[PDB]
């Protein structure tokens, strides 16, 4: 059956510096991870590799508690992540999220 | 900073 495994993209609390340090070593654009921001408690950040840069997206929450980056809302970080596997996380370029390797 | 506007 569909193997029940933890998600390899949740790195918990790690500095923005170590995530950039780790993701710059990734082979493919879209390589990403969700981290718990240390700039403010309970906030999450999405770090994605693109070219020789690592882009950081802040995960926002609305009045009902849903998550979002731009306009579409998600009931979980899990659905937000999967959504951006097939729809770009970026406004300026097409960047699709893909698992680290 | 972050790529997407935060407010």
């Amino acid at each position: 059956g569909s193997h029940m495994k933890p998600h390899p993209w949740f790195f918990g609390k790690i500095p923005r510096a170590k995530a950039e340090e780790m993701l710059s070593k990734q082979r493919h654009d879209g390589a990403f991870l969700i981290r718990e921001s240390e700039s403010a408690p309970g906030d999450f950040s999405l770090s994605v590799k693109f070219g020789n840069d690592v882009q950081h997206f802040k995960v926002l929450r609305d009045g009902a508690g849903k998550y979002f980056l731009w306009v579409v809302k998600f009931n979980s970080l899990n659905e937000l992540v999967d959504y951006h596997r097939s729809t770009s996380v970026s406004r300026n370029q097409q960047i699709f999220l893909r698992d680290i390797e | 900073g972050y790529v997407n506007p935060t407010y």
